[PDB]
């Protein structure tokens, strides 16, 4: 099921009357990136990885050292 | 006030009719099978899914 596209899976399911197909131009979304289609890859390498991401908050010193002059 | 045997609109051998012949027990039977001529509520969900609304969470 997670291979169902995002709209039908809200039609298959009876949430809107209207298919993605018959929708107007105007109710659909405005993306200015490209759409990507991804199901679930659970038990597959495409598994999600989660991470930080952030860095760590307090930052060492990276050392330098002075003669005594 | 409880009711005794005497004081009984119903005879006794049409209570052991009853008793014998399990009334209730066939009509159970048979409210049973009116629900096997019945159509099935099952959906068959990888293809074809239940009802969703725009609430959902
Ligand atoms: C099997 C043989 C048949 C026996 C019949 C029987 O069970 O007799 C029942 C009778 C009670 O009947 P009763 O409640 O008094 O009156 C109902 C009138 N519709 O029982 C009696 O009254 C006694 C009869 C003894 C014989
Ligand atoms: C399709 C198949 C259909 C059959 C499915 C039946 C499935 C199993 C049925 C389970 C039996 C019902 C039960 O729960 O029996 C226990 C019940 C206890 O009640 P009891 O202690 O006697 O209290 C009397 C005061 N009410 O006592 C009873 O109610 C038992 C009733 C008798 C059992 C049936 C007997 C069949 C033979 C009929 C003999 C007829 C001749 C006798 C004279 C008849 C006179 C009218």
């Amino acid at each position: 099921m997670s291979q169902v596209e995002p709209g039908w899976h809200f039609w298959l399911g009876y949430g809107v009357d209207t298919a993605p197909c018959n929708t107007p131009k105007e109710k659909l979304p405005i993306r200015a990136y490209p759409y990507k289609f991804q199901p679930n890859y659970t038990g597959t390498p495409g598994a999600f990885v989660t991470y930080n991401t952030l860095k760590p908050k307090i930052s060492a010193w990276e050392p330098v050292t002075k003669q005594r002059s | 006030r409880p009711a005794t045997w005497e004081e009984s609109e119903e005879g006794a051998l049409s209570k052991a009719t009853k008793y014998f012949l399990l009334a209730e027990m066939f009509r159970g039977l048979y409210v049973v099978l009116e629900q096997f001529f019945r159509a099935p509520y099952t959906i068959y969900y990888p293809f074809e899914k239940g009802p969703v609304s725009p609430r959902f969470r």
